[PDB]
């Protein structure tokens, strides 16, 4: 099995910069063979040099792609927001194929404040016994934002769910959605439901609050 | 144009078989080799193998040897890729990939199907709206959004307005709840202005258990 | 003191029998002396009829031509009054599209495409480009991995006739002959890439 080595695992990079990723392969990999594709996540991974040096179709100039025999290298000359993605290298030379572990590009962008939204749980869904209450942060950079949950100010603990999304292929930021779910009968013992969220961009942290029903 | 249209997630018991389709178009599928690849959660990518439509011949990665078997009907220029006696580790994307003679790469790949190797039982989701109100505003921008809520096994896909509306579109990765059940949102920040005009809904599709729900979301 | 030509288009071979000749008019058209060399220009390739690879007449031979051949290759034309060392790259390839995608034709090269006209009586031609001292035997075609067995296919020489040429033509096909060479029979495969103009 002609091994493929990928590094480094994790770029973090700001735009204008230069990104490099290497390949080292086991053995030799003539150079028609070596090919680098680019995954988004939830897609296809994506032809992206090809015959080691070759751009595919819609790959812009500031790729490029060199070397022979056991080394390969993918450069980027300077960074935009849409190369945040995950490249593997491949070998199409020797069976079985196998590719290289992946280098994950992060973008580095300025500090962006999150946008906070809440939304109360839907009128369908209470009348089946059970109610979620939604906290948005929308477009922030860096990822790490804090959420606490705020019933009749008292701070919840137990109750909530997190997610953020993958970096914005546009922007360089993250949204991060946080579901505080109670009962029915819960959600009726208490008035307002608020959630407060602290981030860099953020001088002071920012509460949304709703009072359930008014 | 040369496409490779694959078949929806599925989930299956332990010890059962899966057969994944991939559907060729855009040239002559006897003229080239379909190649599968497999990509285990939070994982890289797999080389499974490889068939030739025109003289049926299979070279498969010793890894798969008696776990998969690559098929083809050329009447409806379609490769199958049959996974048997499934196990926790064949939960994974599984793609399709051709290859052209004298073009030794992968240009073309299909969307992927999710496989869930899993013992419980399929559920569809549910679907309620994440109204727009004044707790919902920010520079004249207002987000409006769908929970989908209490499904298994992954994956649900949401489009809005049936694909029209993907400008400022958020579809979040599922969360795991206690129950076992997945649940995720989908929001969109769109004019507060046009609130009263403009009709959001959400397409929400979870092909494991046959579940399409449309869910209008209407400001509160 | 020998002017040097770099040929800019490399060859391509299957791992089989391969030939080539040092054909560059006008310089080999007058009274001079053909040598080939491989990656060296002071140790000729050897005139041995045994040997895997050698001189024949003005050809370099290569029965089979294997993994590690690939390399740049001279051929100096000695005349009287002129030298010149022509380069040109020689590659290639272990596996055949048949068998397997992998570590395969790595270019769609010239050499390996073919186009067949629309509604004519058209032909496909096998390239097969060896010295006096190999023989070649009757040539079977293939489309698409299996044989060619069809009432507008006939075989003639080195073409296959093809008869009322339809857009369902388009494939890859396959042109095979057993080479004979010193008593000694090799299999010769080249693979084409047809395509349909109207
Ligand atoms: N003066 C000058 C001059 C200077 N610089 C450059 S750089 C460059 C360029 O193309 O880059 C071309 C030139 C150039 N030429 C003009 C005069 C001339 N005369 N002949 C050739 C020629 O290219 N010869 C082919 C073989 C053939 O004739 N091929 C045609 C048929 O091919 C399939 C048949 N095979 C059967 C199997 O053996 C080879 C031929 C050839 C190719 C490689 C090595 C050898 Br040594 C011979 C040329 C090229
Ligand atoms: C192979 O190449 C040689 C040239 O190296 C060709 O021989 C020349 O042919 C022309 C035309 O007949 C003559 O005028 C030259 O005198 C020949 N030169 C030599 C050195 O013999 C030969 O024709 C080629 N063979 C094939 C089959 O293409
Ligand atoms: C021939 O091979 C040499 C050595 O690798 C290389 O430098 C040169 O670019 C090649 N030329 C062609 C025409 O492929």
């Amino acid at each position: 099995q002609i091994v493929l080595t990928q590094s480094p695992g994790t770029l973090s990079l700001s735009p204008g910069e230069r990104a490099t990723m290497t390949c080292t392969a086991s053995s030799s990999v003539s150079s028609s063979y070596f090919h680098w594709y680019q995954q988004k996540p939830g897609q296809a991974p994506r032809l992206w040099i090809y015959r080691t040096s070759r751009l595919a179709s819609g790959v812009p100039d500031r790729f490029s792609g060199s070397g022979s025999g056991t080394d390969f290298t993918l450069t980027i000359s300077r960074l935009e927001p849409e190369d945040a993605a995950t490249y593997y290298c491949h070998q199409f030379h020797r069976s079985p194929l196998t590719f290289g572990a992946g280098t994950k590009l992060e973008i580095k962008r300025t500090v962006a404040a999150p946008s906070v939204f809440i939304f109360p749980p839907s009128d369908e869904q209470l009348k089946s016994g059970t109610a979620s209450v939604v906290c948005l942060l929308n477009n922030f950079y860096p990822r790490e934002a804090k959420v606490q949950w705020k019933v009749d100010n008292a701070l919840q603990s137990g109750n909530s769910q997190e997610s953020v999304t993958e970096q914005d292929s546009k922007d360089s930021t993250y949204s991060l959605s946080s579901t505080l779910t109670l009962s029915k009968a819960d959600y009726e013992k208490h008035k307002v439901y608020a959630c407060e969220v602290t981030h860099q961009g953020l001088s002071s942290p920012v509460t949304k609050s709703f009072n359930r029903g008014e | 144009q040369v496409q490779l249209v694959q078949s929806g997630a599925e989930v299956k018991k332990p010890g059962a078989s899966v057969k994944v389709s991939c559907k060729a178009s855009g040239y002559s599928f006897t003229s080239s080799w379909i190649h599968w690849v497999k990509q285990a959660p939070g994982q890289g990518l797999e080389w499974m193998g490889e068939i030739n439509p025109g003289n049926v011949r299979t070279n498969y990665n010793e890894n798969f040897r008696n776990k998969v078997t690559m098929t083809v009907d050329t009447s409806i220029s379609t490769a199958y890729m049959e996974l048997s006696r499934l196990r926790s580790d064949d939960t994974a994307v599984y793609y399709c990939t051709v290859v052209f003679y004298g073009e030794p790469y992968f240009p073309y790949w299909g969307q992927g199907t999710l496989v869930t190797v899993s013992s419980a039982s399929t559920k569809g989701p549910s679907v309620f709206p994440l109204a727009p109100s004044s707790k919902s505003t920010s520079g004249g921008t207002a987000a409006l959004g769908c929970l989908v809520k209490d499904y298994f096994p992954e994956p649900v896909t949401v489009s809005w307005n049936s694909g029209a509306l993907t400008s400022g579109v958020h579809t979040f990765p599922a969360v795991l709840q206690s129950s076992g059940l997945y649940s995720l949102s989908s929001v969109v920040t769109v004019p507060s202005s046009s609130l009263g005009t403009q009709t959001y809904i959400c397409n929400v599709n979870h092909k494991p258990s046959n579940t399409k729900v449309d869910k209008r979301v209407e400001p509160k | 003191g020998c002017k040097d030509i770099f040929m800019k288009n490399e060859i391509l071979s299957a791992s089989q029998p391969f030939a080539f000749n040092c054909t560059f008019p006008p310089i080999t058209s007058g009274e001079v002396s053909v040598t080939w060399y491989k990656n060296s220009s002071k140790i000729p390739v050897s005139k041995i009829i045994q040997s895997r690879i050698h001189q024949d007449e003005t050809w370099i031979l290569f029965l089979p031509m294997e993994w590690g051949d690939s390399g740049v290759y001279q051929c100096v034309i000695k005349g009287r009054d002129s030298c010149h060392r022509i380069h040109v790259n020689l590659t290639v390839f272990e596996k055949h599209w048949c068998d397997t995608s992998i570590g395969g034709l790595p270019n769609l090269s010239d050499e390996y495409k073919q186009i067949l006209h629309l509604g004519k009586d058209d032909s496909l031609t096998c390239h097969l480009h060896f010295p006096k001292s190999c023989v070649l035997g009757p040539i079977k075609w293939y489309k698409d991995c299996n044989e060619i067995k069809g009432e507008r296919f006939t075989v003639l020489e080195t073409r296959l006739l093809v008869s009322n040429v339809s857009a369902e033509d388009r494939g890859n096909y396959a042109c095979q002959a057993i080479l004979t060479h010193s008593g000694k029979q090799y299999e010769v495969l080249n693979g084409i890439t047809v395509s349909i103009t109207e």
